[PDB]
RNA sequence: UAAUGGCCCACCAAGGCGACGACGGGUAGCCGGUCUGAGAGGAUGGCCGGCCACAGGGGCACUGAGACACGGGCCCCACUCCU
RNA sequence: GUAAACUCCUGAACCCGGGACGAAACCCCCGAGGAGGGGACUGACGGUACCGGGGUAAUAGCGCCGGCCAACUCCGUGCCAGCAGCCGCGGUAAUACGGAGGGCGCGAGCGUUACCCGGAUUCACUGGGCGUAAAGGGCGUGUAGGCGGCCUGGGGCGUCCCAUGUGA
RNA sequence: GGAGCAAACCGGAUUAGAUACCCGGGUAGUCCACGCCCUAAACGAUGCGCGCUAGGUCUCUGGGUCUCCUGGGGGCCGAAGCUA
């Protein structure tokens, strides 16, 4: 019946990038819009857009990829190979700032909602804050 | 500090005593998912002012029975029968798993 | 004997001489010069490919016989550098090349290192002040490795120190000559001392 | 300039009316030990033929590898069909702590420090294939800042 | 299972059965013989193997193997068994240590000697 | 009772507890730490330091600041010797 | 197998000599039974530790050697005798039995048994599965529980950060 | 209640034997009322709810501008992905 909106968003993109799409939409949320914005202003995708489908709010998320390959599979390189909820409506996952995990040894990142706002690990390392672990990405 | 806990009346069938449902919660020692646990406290009531379904809260104190070690510090919420209804029901279940 | 037996052979198995023996193992007469092939009722026969156990081990034993020391002693020191905050390979050597019965050696006081042990366990040496006679003394940097009295005129002292006049010793142990001494300089670098052993290999064997 | 390394090599059968009729296979890698590798599986009726049949095979099929100092940058893990291999980069003076087969890759790539673990089916053939596809997917701080450095 | 399911029913540790129960946590138990006889191995071997029914200190009564180049043992031999199964003798899960008690170690072995109660000869 | 207490009496009310496992059975002294493992976990309490409980089994009180006391007292069982 | 023999050199042991630290304070006296001050007694270990001199070539074992797993030949034997942790070896050409030659590994130890974790990502939180491999309840209704969309706003139990006590 | 069929049973055959397959009989039962039983290869060997990820055609049933678009069922190929 739709348990969690965030993971569905995070997966909506996933299905859409592996079939190499232009855009995609997602039930607009003020909170969701912050996760997107991290991913957006991380350079992880092109950007989202204040869009509106059938008088119901949505966010047209514009995707990122790479150059045509050379092999028997010209199929492009990916910009965002991996993505998954760390915390889940099943079991929530809170962490201390002493226990924030490095992602792909810094290559990729992790987002987390903190008492001040949605941040990435080193952002949240710098403000020195704990929070709910929303996702790991690279 | 004397510990201060918070629960719901479920018994005023006792003279000058009330039982209260001090729920509590914490994350699981291996599985992260937080869990809620419950423990009925027998709480002394000097003039049975408090009635059923009252969300009140207790106070660590000197022993005044075999089991009473707490009193009502102060009432807060009131007429919360929905909650008594959900714990009375829990017992009502019990007479059905028997053999 | 616990390790005291036939020796200029071990290398025939190792396939590379430990230059072992002392003066003899420089002479066209070393077992490995004359007859270089694994000992026993074979070895003259060919060689099946060495498996990674065979491989990782046979470099360990080399290194072990380069200091002629027991495994119980050996095992300790290795594990120690893995605990010690640093690069295990280099450091492990940094303890071996620090044993007194070895420092005596590279200071040219004694011929084959096996000889050197005896001198040690006979008080013929005194680090700084009093005499030491522990083969396994982990000598420190800045220390003063000397030579005792019922010794300072004795034969092999004279004989063997004779050759060290002219000889340039390791870049980490300034030898004074005929004054019968030398100061252990810095804890010696990896590059500083060359051995016929890729030691990284010895890391793998143990850490199995 | 090159370098060989002869992994597991097997006799297999093919029952025909006459008798249990045989043939051989051969797993192998070529390596330069400074950043390139290749794996090749060769099959011919004879031991050394199929061996150096995997000769050409290992050399044509190839791939780079970004060993930083003496190790990979980001660890990854790979299920190949259903045969998983993990590999975390390691601080200097650590060494090839790895299976038989994974070792064959990483020494000929030039890798020294590396910590690994085979999961799933440890059948060596696929593990090799797994470990290759693993080394295909490695990236560097530059590799990312080309696909987040948006044109 | 789901984490909640997990929270509820939980994982479950499993115990190993001690394949040498007659020991009763010991390294070896003393005992006497009641019968010394020979017995054929299962498929696919064939040879008269020498065994022994041993009535124990521990109130037990178990089967044991007699390794070696022949033996002395007869019923009422004070003896000693230690853990150790024979693969092709179904049932035997204990061996008599040669050399201790009325079961003394085999004659004229020199190779692998310590495992068979023989002293060093000179 | 040094002191709160069904600790124990009296008399009154009729309640207290249980699938978040009461009640019954089996097993066990607990901890600092030890062993292991990449870890998370698993296993473990002999030396040593902290707490508990007993001194052949069971009761009981006296003395005392403190005990219901190994090398104190009383009584019952078992055991050992004196007559 | 430079292994020995033999040459040369050393000098464990062993005799000798000498010989501790651990012990300064209870006490006495100046003083004020106080500070401060000064004087005196006491070592079980122990003629030990040790330092000085004389000084002799002085015990080596146990495991393994088909594969995992490093290390091979000769003989005896003929599914016997036996080995073995799994796979298995032995029925007249056995690197697997027993003797040996040699080799390998540890060395005043080497084996064996027993026990704990490990390997066992084989109870999986990290870290697994359920069409055919073991695994979806025969199907519904619903109790407890678990979980749950978007937008304000209040509290701040969870969560988070700081200081702090505590964590002998 | 009982027409047909039909375990059990009977006879015939077939075979070395035939308590079987094929044949001549034949009772429970198979049908009804009410009440038990509650198993199954009770299979899609695929728990239920939701959101996402190419298309090709063959139908069943709706609404329209019954063109060929818009719903809901049922089948078959097949991108991607998964799969030992
Ligand atoms: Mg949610
Ligand atoms: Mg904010
Ligand atoms: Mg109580
Ligand atoms: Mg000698
Ligand atoms: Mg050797
Ligand atoms: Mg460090
Ligand atoms: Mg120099
Ligand atoms: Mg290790
Ligand atoms: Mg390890
Ligand atoms: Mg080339
Ligand atoms: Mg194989
Ligand atoms: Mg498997
Ligand atoms: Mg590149
Ligand atoms: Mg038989
Ligand atoms: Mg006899
Ligand atoms: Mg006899
Ligand atoms: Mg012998
Ligand atoms: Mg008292
Ligand atoms: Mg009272
Ligand atoms: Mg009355
Ligand atoms: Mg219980
Ligand atoms: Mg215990
Ligand atoms: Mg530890
Ligand atoms: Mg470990
Ligand atoms: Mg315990
Ligand atoms: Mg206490
Ligand atoms: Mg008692
Ligand atoms: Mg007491
Ligand atoms: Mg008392
Ligand atoms: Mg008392
Ligand atoms: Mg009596
Ligand atoms: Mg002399
Ligand atoms: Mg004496
Ligand atoms: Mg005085
Ligand atoms: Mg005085
Ligand atoms: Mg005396
Ligand atoms: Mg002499
Ligand atoms: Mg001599
Ligand atoms: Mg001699
Ligand atoms: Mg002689
Ligand atoms: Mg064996
Ligand atoms: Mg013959
Ligand atoms: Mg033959
Ligand atoms: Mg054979
Ligand atoms: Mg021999
Ligand atoms: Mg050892
Ligand atoms: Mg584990
Ligand atoms: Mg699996
Ligand atoms: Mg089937
Ligand atoms: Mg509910
Ligand atoms: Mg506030
Ligand atoms: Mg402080
Ligand atoms: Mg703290
Ligand atoms: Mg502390
Ligand atoms: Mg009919
Ligand atoms: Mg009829
Ligand atoms: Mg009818
Ligand atoms: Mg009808
Ligand atoms: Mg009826
Ligand atoms: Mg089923
Ligand atoms: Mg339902
Ligand atoms: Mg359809
Ligand atoms: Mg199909």
């Amino acid at each position: 019946m739709l348990t969690d909106p965030i993971a569905d968003m995070l997966t909506r993109i996933r299905n859409a990038t592996r079939v190499y799409k232009e855009s995609t939409d997602v039930p607009a949320s003020r909170f969701k819009e912050e996760i997107l914005r991290i991913l957006a202003r991380e350079g992880f995708i092109k950007g989202y857009e204040r869009v509106d489908v059938d008088g119901k709010p949505y966010l047209r998320v514009y995707l990122k990829y790479g150059p045509r390959r050379q092999g028997p599979d010209p199929r492009p390189e990916q910009v965002i190979h991996h993505i998954r909820r760390i915390s889940k409506p099943g079991r929530r996952v809170y962490v201390g700032v002493k226990e924030i995990p490095r992602v792909r040894r810094g290559l990729g990142i992790a987002i987390l909602s903190t008492s001040k706002g949605v941040l990435t690990d080193r952002e949240a390392r710098k403000l020195g804050v704990g929070g709910e672990l929303i996702c790991e990405v690279w | 500090p004397k510990k201060v806990l918070t629960g719901v009346v479920v018994s005023d069938k006792m003279q000058k005593t009330v039982t209260v449902l001090v729920e509590r919660q914490f994350p699981h020692p291996l599985y992260g998912k937080v869990i809620k646990r419950s423990k009925k406290y027998l709480a002394h009531d000097p003039e049975e002012k408090y009635k059923l379904g009252d969300v009140v809260e207790i106070i660590e104190s000197r022993p005044i029975s075999k089991r009473k070690r707490f009193r009502v510090l102060r009432l807060v919420e009131s007429g919360r029968m929905d909650l008594v209804e959900k714990y009375l029901i829990r017992r009502q279940n019990y007479q059905s798993l028997s053999k | 004997g616990r390790y005291i037996g036939p020796v200029c052979r071990l290398c025939r198995r190792e396939g590379v001489k430990l230059y072992l023996k002392g003066e003899r193992c420089y002479s066209p007469k070393c077992a490995m010069e004359r007859r270089p092939y694994p000992p026993g009722q074979h070895g003259q026969k060919r060689a099946r490919r060495p498996s990674d156990y065979a491989v990782r081990l046979r470099e360990k034993q080399k290194l072990r016989r380069i200091y002629g020391i027991s495994e119980r002693q050996f095992r300790n020191l290795f594990e120690e550098a893995s605990k010690k905050k640093g690069v295990t390979g280099s450091v492990f050597l940094g303890l071996l090349e620090s044993r007194l019965d070895n420092v005596v050696y590279r200071l040219g006081f004694a011929v084959s290192r096996r000889q050197a042990r005896q001198l040690v366990r006979h008080g013929h040496i005194t680090v700084n002040g009093r005499r030491v006679d522990l083969p396994s003394y982990r000598v420190r940097p800045g220390d003063e490795i000397a030579v005792a009295e019922k010794s300072r005129n004795l034969e092999l002292i004279r004989q063997n120190l004779e050759a060290m006049k002219g000889r340039k010793v390791g870049p980490w142990l300034s030898l004074d000559v005929e004054g019968m001494k030398g100061k252990f300089l810095r804890l010696p670098d990896r590059e500083d001392l060359a051995l016929p052993v890729n030691e990284q290999l010895v890391i793998e064997f143990y850490s199995r | 300039d090159f370098e060989e390394k002869m992994i597991l090599i097997r006799r297999t059968a093919r029952m025909q009316a006459g008798g249990r009729r045989f043939r051989f296979g051969a797993l192998v890698v070529v390596g330069d030990r400074q950043g390139r590798v290749g794996l090749g599986f060769g099959k011919a009726p004879e031991v050394p033929l199929a061996v150096q049949k995997a000769g050409y095979y290992a050399r044509r099929n190839m791939v780079e590898v970004p060993l930083q100092n003496g190790t990979i940058p980001h660890e990854i893990e790979v299920e190949f069909g259903a045969s998983k291999i993990v590999l975390k980069p390691a601080a200097p003076g650590t060494g090839v702590i790895a299976g038989a087969v994974p070792r064959a890759i990483l020494e000929l790539a030039g890798v020294t420090d590396i910590l690994t673990k085979e999961l799933g089916s440890r059948n060596p053939i696929n593990i090799a294939y797994a470990t290759m596809e693993a080394l295909r997917q490695l990236r560097t701080k530059a590799d990312v800042e080309r696909l987040r450095k948006g044109e | 299972p789901t984490i909640n399911q997990l929270v509820r029913k939980g994982r479950e540790k499993v115990r190993k059965k001690s394949k040498v129960p007659a020991l009763k946590g010991a390294p070896f138990r003393r005992g006497v013989c009641t019968v010394v006889r020979t017995v054929t191995p299962k498929k696919p071997n064939s040879a008269l193997r020498k065994v022994a029914k041993v009535r124990l200190t521990s109130g037990y009564e178990v089967t044991a193997y007699i390794p070696g180049e022949g033996h002395n043992l007869q019923e009422h031999s004070v003896v000693l068994i230690r853990g150790g199964r024979v693969k092709d003798l179904p049932g035997v899960r204990y061996h008599i240590v040669r050399g201790v008690y009325d079961a003394a170690g085999v004659k004229d072995r020199k190779k692998s000697r310590s495992k068979y109660g023989t002293k060093k000869p000179k």
